[PDB]
RNA sequence: UAUGGAUUCUUCACGGUAACGUAACUGAAUGUGGAGACGUCGGCGCGAGCCCUGGGAGGAGUUAUCUUUUCUUCUUAACAGCUUAUCACCCCGGAAUUGGUUUAUCCGGAGAUGGGGUCUUAUGGCUGGAAGAGGCCAGCACCUUUGCUGGCUCCGGUGCGCUUGUGACGGCCCGUGAAAAUCCACAGGAAGGAAUAGUUUUCAUGCCAGGUCGUACUGAUAACCGCAGCAGGUCUCCAAGGUGAACAGCCUCUAGUUGAUAGAAUAAUGUAGAUAAGGGAAGUCGGCAAAAUAGAUCCGUAACUUCGGGAUAAGGAUUGGCUCUAAGGGUCGGGUACGAUCAACUUAGAACUGGUACGGACAAGGGGAAUCUGACUGUCUAAUUAAAACAUAGCAUUGCGAUGGUCAGAAAGUGAUGUUGACGCAAUG
RNA sequence: CAAAUGAGAACUUUGAAGACUGAAGUGGGGAAAGGUUCCACGUCAACAGCAGUUGGACGUGGGUUAGUCGAUCCUAAGAG
RNA sequence: GGUGAACUAUGCCUGAAUAGGGUGAAGCCAGAGGAAACUCUGGUGGAGGCUCGUAGCGGUUCUGACGUGCAAAUCGAUCGU
């Protein structure tokens, strides 16, 4: 009912190899989330946090690993630098941006 | 057919051993004017209708 | 194919004298959304049956464990 | 070469077509060598043979 | 074939008013009864799978822009227990102010409604089988027929949906839609049976064995037959999305194939497919061939008729897209006349809009007035005749009552009709 | 279209593209029939009405595992 | 004097197959008119060797293709059911 759903998305990887801006990331995030079918609705809901290697979103309304996967590949496009990152989930909402 | 009997089964070991060509020796072996197998079967060419 | 319900039952039919080999397999299951809790099956293999007991307290499975004679095969996995 | 035998054994070993499997162009002779289901395994393991994507057929103008 | 269980000094069990229940709970001769065991069609109900769909957990695609997006995995066998049923049946009770009730009108003083129960287990649910399997993901030692470790595999919804199975029903017949093996049960009561032990191998557990032959593959525009790797013929099961009434017609997923000698050019004449000014059958044996018609909704529909038809008669109008409007349901109730979740596809209406187009491809009747003929449905000259020919129901005639009629056989202690009997069989028109 | 194989490639293999069958299928299986056509290796004199390195061809071999699927048992029209 | 019902004709036995529409029979329910007798209306239901039309079965016309054919009878359209 209010339970406040977390999800990890390491950022390590291509913020160590230097091609990736995690700050523009998480704007990109927490201005493309789409609560009620509308960006910028985040209430309080949808919440965007970054530490420099792991970007955490807590979410009390919808909000989906597909959806976050969906957004960061939407970003991935954007900054062209697919076939370079790769959005992996090692183990439930816990996802990964990896580089090899 | 899949369903077979044993009498016709033994009908098709019996032609599937009998269709074999000569063997090379009895070419060289002497008064010999056999040089190939005359009663080869196909079984496309000549069904043997069992 | 074949449930067992109370450890009377299991204990007749661990000394049925034709039951050799126990198989205990661990279930980790969820009971509640927050519970996880583990699940233990103790699987009695009879000539012509295969009973399983199904015990959802850790320790009744530990005491199960260790009072089941130790001439039978018991075979954790 | 001639790889039919290891288009069949790999379409019937993954459980796909012969129009899914993808037969790796520049391993054609290692995947020759591999003549038994274990080797086409190996293969499938190894990247040289892949299944590829079901063709698409969406339902959005159907919704 | 032993053990446990059940039964036994009330010898072969108890419980329930009853339908009946349970772990068992003797049962010969003989008899009897069930299952085996049965058509077809129609709607209705239920279930299985599939289809559709919401959330969530992975993978892939698209990302100039848009899309909480598109595709994709999220599975649970036989078998064992508990539970689960329309129908049916039992107990209490005693009904007109007749009530109950199906889509379908049947059922009740031969006992309805109502209350309470019993059974079949189609079928579903839970657990075991069983997550250990399968599946979807991520990572490890650097050529080498090598594996290992981590997660996940979850929770729902919907319907005149498709197909299949089942159920309770209803229609049809001068047609009423196999047999046997086999298995069980009942009636009866032969025979036998006590006590440190008898019976029960229809209760549970336990021991042993299960032979012979087939099994590969095609099953067809290349594995069969047609002289062949022949455009022919040859029985059947499964059956996704959209359009649409629709397993045709068109397009697409899974799966499969890309096989049919090729290259160049584009004369006549051909084969197949089209179009055409004005006329509109003048062509021709003859409208042959083609064209026009065509779906759906609404309106309207003649002569004649065996009242059933004719009839889609004939003949008219409409049809898109977008924005709306309205109607049509299920499940949850009552101080101390009415409310909320749950978005399902049908119908009707109104503006607006456009090169007046809109069943926009596909699909898809030409119609009318008569004459001859056969009533109709049906059948035949495989490979030149599908007809008015044959058949048909209807009508009429004929023979025959069994030691018989009609027919068969060389004969027969032989046959068909005939498992028959004049409302029949046989023979004709 | 391009690689590979090959003396030789319109026809073989692989990859890419374009297509078709479109679930009373050109899909998955069976019945009759066939009889080894199945599969692998080698190979192209003949055969596949062009070609062929390919093949249902030629040469050599491998392959069909049942108490539970059938037959086997029953009876039908009938035969005897 | 023998051999054929593997094609085909007919009977029997035992199996299997057959979208979607149109029409709308009996049976049944409600209503209206009428003094009555009765008549009429709206539903329901789902009959038929009924009908349009797939699969199937057949084979009308083109007197089309072909006619030293794919084929000793097929192919295409159009057709019957």
């Amino acid at each position: 009912q209010k339970i406040a759903k977390t999800f990890t998305v390491d950022v390590s990887s291509p913020t160590e190899n230097g091609v990736f801006d995690p700050a523009s990331y998480a704007k990109y995030l927490i201005d493309h989330i789409k609560v009620e079918g509308a960006v910028g609705n985040l209430g309080n809901a949808v919440t965007v946090t970054e530490d420099g290697t792991v970007v955490t979103v807590v979410s009390t309304a919808k909000f989906s690993g597909k959806y976050l996967k969906y957004l960061t590949k939407k970003y991935l496009k954007k900054n062209q630098l697919r076939d370079w990152i790769r959005f992996v989930s090692t183990k439930t909402n816990e996802y990964r941006l990896a580089f090899y | 057919a899949a369903q077979k009997s044993f009498r016709i089964k033994q009908k098709m070991a019996k032609a599937k051993k009998q269709n074999r060509p000569l063997p090379q020796w009895i070419r060289l072996r002497t008064n010999n004017t056999i040089r190939y197998n005359a009663k080869r079967r196909n079984w496309r060419r000549t069904k043997m209708n069992i | 194919a074949r449930e067992i319900t109370d450890i009377k039952q299991f204990l007749e039919l661990t000394r049925r004298a034709d039951v050799k080999t126990a198989t205990v397999k661990i279930n980790k299951k969820l009971n509640k959304a927050g519970k996880p809790f583990r699940q233990t099956k103790f699987k009695v293999r009879g000539s012509s049956s295969l009973y399983t007991l199904v015990i959802n307290d850790a320790g009744k499975a530990k005491k199960l464990i260790q009072s089941l004679p130790p001439t039978l095969k018991v075979n954790r996995l | 070469a001639n790889l039919r035998t290891q288009k069949r054994l790999a379409a019937s070993v993954v459980g796909v077509g012969k129009r899914k499997v993808w037969l790796d162009p520049n391993e054609t002779s290692e995947i020759a060598q591999a003549n038994s289901r274990n080797a086409i395994r190996k293969l499938v393991k190894n990247g040289t043979i892949v299944k590829k994507a079901v063709t698409v057929h969406s339902k959005s103008r159907t919704r």
